RNA sequence: GGCGAUACCAGCGAAACACGCCCUUGGCAGCGUC
């Protein structure tokens, strides 16, 4: 098999920046190389074919070039709609092969999260489990520390996080952290708190509630 | 004009079998090469197989050779992927793609279907429990309130979540599902609204899990 | 630079292979040799 070694695996660039994505084929592929754009949740779209030819309808800020077995995709000036994962693909021989992809996200200024905490519903508690949810809304960058404290004790190994894809208009992210405990474990404590550290915050932000109260 | 529509995906056991179809509209497949390409959740594109015009010659990725067969029926304008001896690593969205016309776009794949989800797992189907995430503030607080629904313990993906039957979309975040230690998925869907709308406006989350034939509407009220 | 024997890329047909047409010319690149 011909390997397509694509780099970098991800990048965060500002609108107006020049973006360069590289793909090296492990042996000759002549010029039989195509580039695709895939937005989250969507099907891929063809951008460039035969290494350097612009596919009809594609904006001219996209171009491709070949130097030997090195293939480059350039966006001359990144536009807001250009966030996507980009893939190179060789069609020189079977089996055809794709590069691993380069995820392009939009860089923006730092934004601190708005934090919310949710106690478990009474309906869930009756089933014997308590989920406590912490929401970090509309922040940048993605990196954040969420720490759960139950009656001031740091928790570990009982929570999971999920993060949304970057918002198309505000380039921010949101995150949920869910702490799961048994009904008996939940009922042995009073104060439930979520402490958030993020570089948009001068110091950590805690949201809490007191059980029953 | 040009359309490709995949179908046939679903949930099957390891060792099982499935046949996907790709129905072409707006062009005749007999004059084109047709490819299958798959994508595991959150992973990259992986070329699977292809079939050539006129000859009918077929080609396969090493990872599926001997287990999968690509075919086409030009009289039905449809291509097929028979998948046998399936394993968990085959779980993916399966795309059908047209290789375009040589003089127009080289060997680029110029049209892609929307894909069909194939899940290979030993876990049984199970519909979600839906619990309210009660509004974070009082109706009289003057600011913004967050509220939502926790959609817990379901298998397989996907669920769909809407708010007020699709009338509420602004400010909605429905989070990617995460697998719990039990092997079941869970997610939350949240929305921010003006605190002053609490009471006046009713908030209902509509959850649909087609794989288990489960539909749940949950009202979310102030505690 | 010269010469020699080569090795691969390529035009068209809805077309990577197979099938049909066209072609005996172009093009990189190494080797051998002076
Ligand atoms: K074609
Ligand atoms: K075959």
């Amino acid at each position: 098999d011909i390997q397509m070694t694509q780099s970098p695996s991800s990048l965060s660039a500002s609108v107006g920046d020049r973006v360069t994505i590289t793909c090296r084929a492990s042996q000759s592929v002549s010029s039989a190389v195509a580039w695709y754009q895939q937005k989250p949740g969507k099907a891929p779209k063809l951008l460039i074919y035969s290494a350097s030819s612009l596919y009809s309808g594609v904006p001219s800020r996209f171009s491709g070039s070949r130097s030997g077995t090195d293939f480059t995709l350039t966006i001359s000036s990144l536009q807001p709609e250009d966030f996507a994962t980009y893939y190179c693909q060789q069609s020189y021989s079977f089996p055809n092969t794709f590069g691993q992809g380069t995820k392009v996200e939009i860089k923006r200024t730092v934004a601190a999260p708005s934090v919310f905490i949710f106690p478990p519903s009474d309906e869930q508690l009756k089933s014997g489990t308590a989920s406590v949810v912490c929401l970090l809304n509309n922040f940048y960058p993605r990196e954040a520390k969420v720490q759960w404290k139950v009656d001031n004790a740091l928790q570990s190994g009982n929570s999971q996080e999920s993060v949304t894809e970057q918002d198309s208009k505000d380039s921010t992210y949101s995150l949920s952290s869910t702490l799961t405990l048994s009904k008996a474990d939940y009922e042995k404590h009073k104060v439930y708190a979520c402490e958030v550290t993020h570089q948009g915050l001068s110091s950590p932000v805690t949201k809490s509630f007191n059980r029953g109260e | 004009e040009v359309q490709l529509v995949e179908s046939g995906g679903g949930l099957v056991q390891p060792g099982g079998s499935l046949r996907l179809s790709c129905a072409a509209s707006g062009f005749y497949i007999s004059y084109s090469s047709i490819h299958w390409v798959r994508q595991a959740p959150g992973k990259g594109l992986e070329w699977v197989a292809s079939i050539s015009p006129y000859s009918g010659s077929t080609y396969y990725a090493d990872s599926v050779k001997g287990r999968f067969t690509i075919s086409a029926d030009t009289s039905k304008n449809t291509a097929y992927l028979q998948m046998n001896s399936l394993r968990a690593e085959d779980t993916a969205v399966y795309y059908c793609a047209r290789q375009g016309y040589r003089r127009r776009s080289g060997r680029g794949f110029d049209y892609w279907g929307q894909g069909t989800l194939v899940t290979v797992s030993s876990a049984s189907t199970k519909g979600p429990s839906v619990f309210p995430l009660a509004p974070s503030s009082k109706s009289t607080s003057g600011g913004t309130a967050a509220l939502g629904c926790l959609v817990k313990d379901y298998f397989p993906e996907p669920v769909t979540v809407s708010w007020n039957s699709g009338a509420l979309t602004s400010g909605v975040h429905t989070f990617p599902a995460v697998l719990q230690s039990s092997g079941l998925y869970s997610l939350s869907s949240v929305v921010t609204v003006p605190s002053s709308s609490l009471g006046t406006q009713t908030y209902i989350c509509n959850v649909n899990h087609k794989p288990s034939n489960t539909k749940v509407d949950k009202k979310v009220e102030p505690k």
